[PDB]
DNA sequence: GCACAACTGCG
DNA sequence: CGCAGTTGTGCTATGA
């Protein structure tokens, strides 16, 4: 598969969540990410030094990456950056940005309240990052003037000049992507009566956040190393590399760019409108116009499914798939790709009940047995047997599909000009057929039980169905009305141990759910066990003998 | 996989302010005067002067050769050829570094005999100088207190010009003759 | 929601029940520290019936002629009549059984006798009999001391928590409390001899099994009781088909911590 | 302890923390008619000394957070005049153990 | 921090989980051509070879039983009882 | 404490109604879990998903992105003590089989 | 086939830690990324041939580790970075408990 | 100079080695990896001290494969050069650009310019040399050099040195 | 199609 | 300053 790397192999012990500082975004970035045009060196098929591989990851499958070498299955993407023309909010933090504004003075960047207020020091005391901010906010949202002189911690006769600035504070209410405040004012003490109404610029808010004291934002949710409030407002944009937004290159001459590759081009275009718009003869209205648009493009790229309607619909009516939407539950990254997964070494078929199978076994069709494989390692113990299975080929029942050398290289017994003469060396792996008596995980969805997934013994059988013992129907919730079930094959000698030693059907016999057995004798057997056990019921020797023989443990008495 | 040390510090995200290292007695993080060991105790940094150095490797490779044969049960130019033998016995050969090191050490050792090395260490270690200076004084041969204070500029006001000279005088007397 | 709410809960190497925070949910899993599979609904015989029939069943009085154990029961019976030192032991024995009764009656207020507990004591004696071909005629070789004390000594070895300190030692005592009530119920001097008719050999075996069978019964540190419990409540909720909101929707109300519940009654 | 008939004005309510280390308690006479602690479902709550608490945390290799919490306003916590940080031992009868000891740290 | 041998508290018996991972570990190791500390009495399945090893208590592994607080008690496959 | 009692009673009465029997311990755990925190913690997106548990763990139910957003916002640190985190990380979880570590002791490896 | 969320649950219930990792990694997603020891991000330029390992931005050429995570996680991570969030992966701890 | 540092390397043994000469193999594998090694952190790792007493520690068996990782705690003689360190060495190479001096395991180079003006290169010399009014520096020539700066390169450290100041140069 | 959680305004 | 009243917001079984 992937190649040897000298790098010390460890495990992720902690995950330290933080925020990107434009500085980092710049540093880590292998390219910027200047032109919306994907590739085609002016129609000439190969990537452009502008978007996707301006030193980023790679396309072509052949033709390795421009930063590391390795290529495709090895190379995780290499990050990019676009230097935004004007600071823009992060669609997500937009509410917290408002709440931070509501906490601090919009002029000197000092907390509206401090250690001088008792209900404030009470909140400043709260141990929890989130609960603390929540309490601070509730007290600070009420303060509409940055105090110059507060009454002393003893008398209201003498006043202490706690902090600078006297300025009146706005009443910030959001106007979707825009934060617009309404200041009280004064005018012969009266005003308001008719206040002052202006939108607060991303840049102004950013400048207030930059001036927020380490200790002040530290009292708020924030961290001086990983999450400074100023980092909620975006200046430098990380450009995710091809693997995040794959170019589905169907046939030779035909692209097929991902949704994100499109939305980025849109952010890029909108940024270049604004870039030149302001530098040149800035008609100052089309300036805040091209801005609101860039703010929209960066908003909908991260979240398209926002309150204030506009679905940023791809020219097809179909709305653009936001990154937020990608990770969003039951299907999509977290819920459906990580917590749940599609798996190799799995099988499914119709289940039919068998009276001649021991409780703990499962009838696996010959086809399924010949498809699914187990990686056995050439050991003096097996060696000879494995050579016979290799020799036998992938088409017989006991046989093998592949042989894996020391040189981690796969031999396809199915084709290999050597499948006949192939001398196995110890330590090689032989991916052989699911043979009788292997542990396997048998399963029936839904799966509300420890017992809805049990470990069975293989028994390779003819005919296309999975055959299971009737008594084990009850814990799966199976019936033979046309139900299908799943089979998972363990790959490790250690994993086989897990199933055998913990998940086995004989073990699962007495359920802790009810402190009573979960399987019993059922149907034909249950009806017949009464029918046989009545006093009126007697058996002649002829049948008594056959009935005795039939019990495999019979003592011959 | 590389090698790690007792120095357990955790610079989280905070890359740099990686100090320039000079004999302004500012050795690396790794080479701090105050440091730990496998036993978990604090211990003063170990610095060797050649010969005090040459004898360590000598000893270690000898006790190693003891075990290489224990488990296998069930005059300057003249010492040079003798050392090249011990290296062929206990070292991987691929370690051409230790060979060059031993040849250098053999020819550049100020004090041959151990008795002498022990006595050098007593003389210099009483001074209260930093281990890198107690090292440099034993390895570098000086006459003027100025010769010393120039090459080991870390001294300067640390020692008396006369007192440093008294040391240098006793060091030349100990100097094992070839 | 049930699984997602509990997933991270397991039994740690200190018989404690914690989550990813290591925040204690239960001090000892299911108040007793036993694996649910190793439980069987057993009868606490001490609990009910007349105080008169209780006395008949449990009381031994070597000082009274009509209330001693007949020398038909044990060999020692003839030489036991009047042993004041022994009547002291049978007095603790009886005064403890009397104590146990007042406790069970405090715990199970309705007088419910049948409770699910570990170690099927009924079956052990059953097997002791078939195993040692117990003669319900010839007198036992057991001593009053053999019984009384061997049972004392057994309880001491019925370990759930292990720690050497009052905090832990007292949690051991508590977690075990109810089982030993049943153990004392089934292993009273009169009961062991009259009913069971055990020999010393048979009795020692009964005890040895109870000990190791109990030990088997305890939870395994590593046991993923978060999901185990969540699945065990959730699963039967699937098989779900005065007039108060019941079943699936009431369960929905309970888990949701429904403020505006549908059928709120007060039973005065 | 102050057993007020109908109500206390927010005027007087602010005078309760004014005189520490002395602590004042307010109780509506109407709540006190019935002793909540006597109820079927209400088990034994036991105040633990600084040393008693210290040992519990030592013995279970605990941090105060890890412990199950009783709110400051918990009827039984008010009954015993629980202060934040103070731990209670809860002795409930068990349908599995007979007797079960739980512990609650204050809020 | 590491609980000393004379202060261990955990079950002197082997957990259902311990035994399963112990057996799986030797089985994996045995299969990976590791050295076998028992007489293979014609045995050929690493699990059976491992079970035989565990039975003769000739498995050379140690269980680091971690406690909620982080500290641990090291127990040996030799010293652990197998009532299972 | 009386709320826990009434909560179990109510929970038990739902299961027992359908005839069905669930061993005490199970329903007791659910109840004990909803109880511990201090009051009644709802088995909902704004109840158990509130607690100080891992952000990668909580994101795996209900407010998925929003949780992860607020993670980086107030620089949360994942313990990776939770099952879910290990599942996301592809690590062997500290569950049953993974609740302890296994080591070869050279002393005993030379004894045999 | 699908080793769905629900199947993970019973597998945990079972205490089958290893069979779960095997299902979730080896029999699916399993992938190898290089991480920086300073900022725990997949920033590393793994020229694993000349053994060159670098995280420019961190100036690191020393503190690099290799981790095995599901490719869907590498993705989820790059996906979060694309959204200005840093999911820093660290191979040692600090907190305790 | 020449330090002694208490280091530790993590070695992952394959199961095939979980035999009796295990400690034996681990000790030898440490020496393979560790000796002759060169990091910019610790410099040249030259000799592993106290082979008899190497602390093996227990090795945790790795999750999905059978190999077990051990942290092999040790102590060794190390040479890490410093800028401003004065070293006595022997000349090796010598050209129009300067001369490269052998100091232990490492090579210090003195630029034509980092020498006095009186010392000038002799092209027409067998072997090549630098000639002062008084001194001659060719090959075997023992020298004293002030290390001006170090460059941590691959599995070696190199340096640029001075023989211009007082008490430096030919010895 | 609910069930709650923020938020907001009049007594 | 409090509580009624609203506006707001996220979820809605499991495999083909
Ligand atoms: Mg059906
Ligand atoms: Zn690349
Ligand atoms: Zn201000
Ligand atoms: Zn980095």
């Amino acid at each position: 598969g992937q190649q040897y790397s000298s790098a010390p192999l460890r495990t992720v012990k902690e995950v330290q969540f933080g925020l990107f500082s434009p500085e980092e975004v710049r540093a880590i970035s292998v390219a910027k990410i200047r032109f919306p045009e994907t590739m085609d060196e002016t129609q000439t098929r190969a990537k452009i030094g502008g978007l996707n591989d301006p030193r980023l990851g790679s396309i072509d499958r052949n033709l390795k990456c421009q930063t590391c070498q390795e290529g495709m299955n090895e190379c995780p993407g290499h990050f990019g950056h676009i230097d935004l023309a004007k600071p823009v909010f992060h669609v997500g933090f937009i509410a917290k940005i408002k709440k931070v504004c509501e906490c601090v003075c919009m002029h000197c960047g000092k907390l509206l309240l401090d250690e001088h207020n008792e209900l404030m020091r009470q909140a400043l005391a709260i141990k929890d990052s989130k609960k603390r901010f929540a309490a601070i906010w509730t007290l600070c949202k009420t303060k509409m003037v940055c105090e110059t002189d507060v009454p002393s911690e003893d008398d209201p006769t003498q006043l202490v000049s706690r902090g600078g600035c006297g300025n009146t504070q706005p009443t910030i209410r959001k106007d979707g992507l825009k934060l617009v405040g309404s200041w009280k004012k004064d005018r012969a003490t009266g005003d308001a009566d008719e206040p002052e109404l202006r939108v607060l610029s991303t840049e102004e808010i950013l400048n207030i956040f930059k001036h927020i004291s380490v200790k002040d934002f530290t009292s708020l949710g924030f961290n001086e190393v990983f999450s400074r409030p100023e980092w909620m407002i975006l200046t430098c944009l990380p450009v995710p590399p091809p693997p995040v937004r794959p170019s589905i290159s169907f046939n030779e001459s035909q692209r097929g760019e991902d949704d994100l590759t499109f939305k980025l081009a849109d952010i890029l275009k909108a940024n270049i409108s604004l870039e030149t718009l302001e530098h040149n003869g800035a008609p100052h209205h089309a300036i805040e116009e091209a801005e609101s648009l860039l703010q929209f493009h960066v908003a909908t790229y991260m979240d398209n499914d926002i309150a204030g309607q506009p679905q940023a619909l791809q020219k097809s009516g179909r709305p653009v798939k936001s990154i937020r939407a990608r990770l969003k539950g039951k299907e999509g990254r977290i819920r459906g790709n990580l917590m749940g997964k599609r798996v190799d070494f799995s099988a499914r078929t119709v289940i039919s009940g068998d009276p001649n199978l021991e409780l703990d076994q499962v009838g696996v069709p010959k086809s399924i047995a010949k498809t699914l494989t187990y990686p056995e390692v050439v050991t003096p113990y097996n060696i000879d047997r494995l050579t016979q299975l290799v020799r036998n080929g992938p088409n017989e029942h006991p046989g093998a599909k592949y042989v894996i050398r020391d040189s981690g290289d796969r031999i396809d017994l199915r084709y290999s000009k050597r499948a006949g003469d192939i001398q196995l060396q110890y330590g090689w792996k032989v991916e052989r057929h699911i043979m009788d008596n292997d542990p396997v995980l048998f399963n029936r969805q839904p799966s509300l039980h420890k017992m809805s997934m049990m470990a069975h013994r293989v028994k390779v059988i003819p005919y296309s169905t999975f055959r299971l013992n009737l008594s084990v129907t009850s814990p799966y919730n199976a019936d033979f009305d046309g139900d299908e079930m799943n089979l998972h094959v363990p790959q490790s000698e250690e994993t086989r141990a897990e199933l055998s030693q913990l998940c086995a059907v004989p073990l699962q016999i007495v359920s802790p759910q009810s402190n009573k057995p979960c399987m019993g004798i059922v149907q034909d057997t249950l009806c017949g066990i009464r029918k046989l056990t009545l006093r009126d019921t007697f058996i002649e020797l002829d049948q008594v003998l056959n009935m005795l023989y039939w019990v495999p443990d019979w003592d011959g008495v | 996989v590389s090698t790690s040390t007792f120095q357990t510090r955790r610079r989280r995200l905070k890359k740099v302010e990686e100090e320039e290292n000079a004999a302004t007695l500012q050795l690396g993080q790794e080479f701090q005067l105050k440091q730990i060991n496998h036993q978990g105790e604090e211990e003063e940094l170990i610095a060797l002067n050649l010969s005090e150095a040459r004898l360590v490797i000598k000893e270690a490779l000898v006790e190693r050769r003891r075990a290489f044969k224990r488990s296998q049960k069930k005059t300057r130019e003249k010492e040079l050829e003798s050392i090249d033998v011990l290296l062929e016995q206990t070292t991987g050969g691929n370690n051409k570094d230790l060979k060059n090191t031993m040849q250098y050490l053999t020819n550049f050792s100020r004090f041959r005999d151990q008795e002498t090395v022990g006595a050098v260490i007593q003389l210099l270690k009483s001074t209260g100088l930093h281990p890198f200076e107690v090292a440099q004084l034993g390895s570098l041969a000086c006459d003027t207190a100025d010769e010393a204070k120039t090459l080991i500029p870390s001294l300067n006001n640390k020692i008396s010009d006369d007192e440093l000279e008294r040391i240098l005088k006793e060091l030349s007397n100990l100097e094992t003759l070839y | 929601r049930l699984v997602k709410a509990l997933e991270d809960i397991m039994v740690h190497y200190d018989n404690t029940t914690r989550n990813s925070l290591g925040n204690v949910i239960q001090f000892i899993y299911g108040e007793d520290g036993m694996d649910a599979a190793h439980i069987e609904k057993q009868s606490l015989d001490t609990i009910g019936g007349s105080d008169a029939a209780f006395e008949k069943r449990y009381r031994v009085d070597l000082l009274n002629t009509d209330h001693t154990l007949d020398p038909s029961l044990l060999e020692s019976g003839s030489e036991i009549l009047g042993d004041l030192k022994l009547q002291v032991l049978l007095d603790e024995e009886y005064k403890q059984l009397v104590k146990d009764r007042k406790f069970l009656r405090e715990v199970f207020v309705d007088g419910e006798a049948n409770w699910p507990l570990p170690v099927n004591i009924r079956r052990i004696i059953q097997n002791a009999q078939q195993t040692f071909h117990i003669d319900h005629t010839k007198p036992s070789d057991l001593t009053i001391k053999d019984i009384v004390l061997g049972v004392k000594d057994l309880q001491e070895n019925l370990l759930v928590l292990r720690g050497k300190n009052e905090i832990i030692q007292n949690a051991q005592r508590d977690a075990v409390t109810l089982f030993c009530c049943l153990l004392r119920s089934r292993l009273a001097t009169r009961r062991v001899l009259q009913e069971y008719r055990l020999t010393k050999q048979a009795f020692d075996w009964v005890l040895s099994n109870i000990e190791a069978q109990f030990l088997r019964s305890v939870v395994h540190p590593g046991e993923m009781v978060g999901v185990l419990a969540a699945q065990s409540i959730g699963e039967p909720a699937t098989q779900m088909t005065k007039k108060v909101t019941s079943g699936v929707p009431r369960l929905k109300e309970i888990l949701n911590v429904a403020k505006n519940m549908k059928t709120p009654s007060l039973t005065v | 302890i102050f057993v007020y008939q109908n109500n206390i004005t927010p005027s007087a309510m602010k005078l309760v923390p004014s005189i520490p280390p002395a602590t004042i308690e307010t109780f509506n006479e109407a709540a006190l008619v019935v002793n909540i602690t006597h109820h079927e479902l209400v088990p034994k709550h036991i105040r633990l000394s600084s040393d008693e608490k210290r040992e519990l945390l030592k013995r279970y290799r605990l941090k105060e957070s890890q412990l199950p919490r009783i709110q400051r306003a918990d009827p039984v916590a008010l009954y015993l005049g629980l202060k934040r940080g103070e731990v209670v031992k809860i002795i409930r009868k068990s349908e599995t153990s007979g007797r079960y000891a739980s512990y609650r740290i204050c809020m | 921090k590491a609980i000393p041998k004379d202060q261990r508290a955990t079950t002197p018996y082997m957990t259902k989980y311990e035994r399963a991972r112990i057996l799986g570990t030797r089985a994996l190791q045995i299969s990976m051509n590791a050295p076998v500390f028992v007489d293979l009495e014609g045995e050929t399945d690493p699990l059976r070879i491992a079970m035989k090893e565990l039975a003769e208590k000739k498995i050379p592994l140690v269980i680091r039983r971690y406690l909620p607080d982080g500290s641990f008690e090291d127990w040996s496959v030799e010293e652990l009882i197998v009532d299972l | 404490e009386a709320g826990r009692a009434a909560l179990y009673k109510e929970v038990y009465n739902v299961i027992a109604s359908d005839g069905s029997y669930v061993n005490y311990r199970h329903m007791a755990l659910l109840v004990d879990v909803m109880t511990t925190q201090g009051g009644l913690t709802s088995v909902t997106r704004h109840g158990f998903n509130r607690s100080n548990t891992g952000a990668l763990m909580r994101c795996s139910f209900e407010e998925t992105v929003e949780i992860l957003f607020e993670a980086g916002a107030s620089a949360e640190l994942d313990d990776c003590r939770g099952v879910s985190e290990n599942v996301i990380l592809g690590q062997m979880a500290p569950i049953g089989t993974g609740a302890f570590d296994v080591m070869i002791d050279e002393e005993s490896l030379v004894k045999y | 086939l699908r080793f769905g969320e629900m199947e993970r649950d019973c597998m945990i219930a079972h205490g089958a830690a290893s069979f779960l990792k095997e299902r979730l990694m080896e029999a699916s997603d399993a992938f190898r990324v290089h991480i920086c020891g300073i900022c725990g991000l997949m920033t590393v330029i793994a020229k694993l041939n000349h053994n060159q390992f670098e995280c420019k931005g961190c100036d690191n050429k020393i503190d690099i580790y290799q981790i095995h995570i599901p490719y869907a996680a590498k993705l989820l991570f790059q996906e979060l970075m694309a959204m200005n969030i840093t999911p820093r992966l660290y191979t040692d701890r600090s907190r305790d408990f | 100079m020449f330090f002694i540092k208490d280091l530790s390397l993590n070695i992952t043994l394959h199961p095939s080695f979980f035999g009796p000469r295990m400690k034996q193999y681990l000790k030898t594998k440490l020496l393979e990896e560790v000796e002759g090694s060169c990091t910019g952190k610790f410099g040249y790792i030259l000799c592993v001290l106290d082979y008899d007493n190497i602390d093996i520690q227990r090795g945790r068996i790795l999750p999905t494969d059978g190999s077990a990782e051990f942290n092999v705690k040790y102590r060794a003689v190390v040479f890490k050069p410093f800028k401003g360190e004065v070293v006595d060495g022997t000349v090796v190479s010598c050209s129009q650009h300067g001369f490269e001096v052998q100091v232990g395991p490492m090579k210090v180079f003195v630029t034509k310019h980092l020498m006095p003006q009186d010392l000038t290169f002799n092209a027409g010399s067998n072997p090549p040399s630098y000639q002062s009014s008084e001194d001659v520096i060719t090959i075997k020539s023992r020298i004293r050099v002030k290390i001006e700066g170090c460059i941590s390169q691959v599995s070696s450290i190199h340096a640029i040195g001075s023989i211009k100041e007082d008490y430096l140069g030919a010895i």
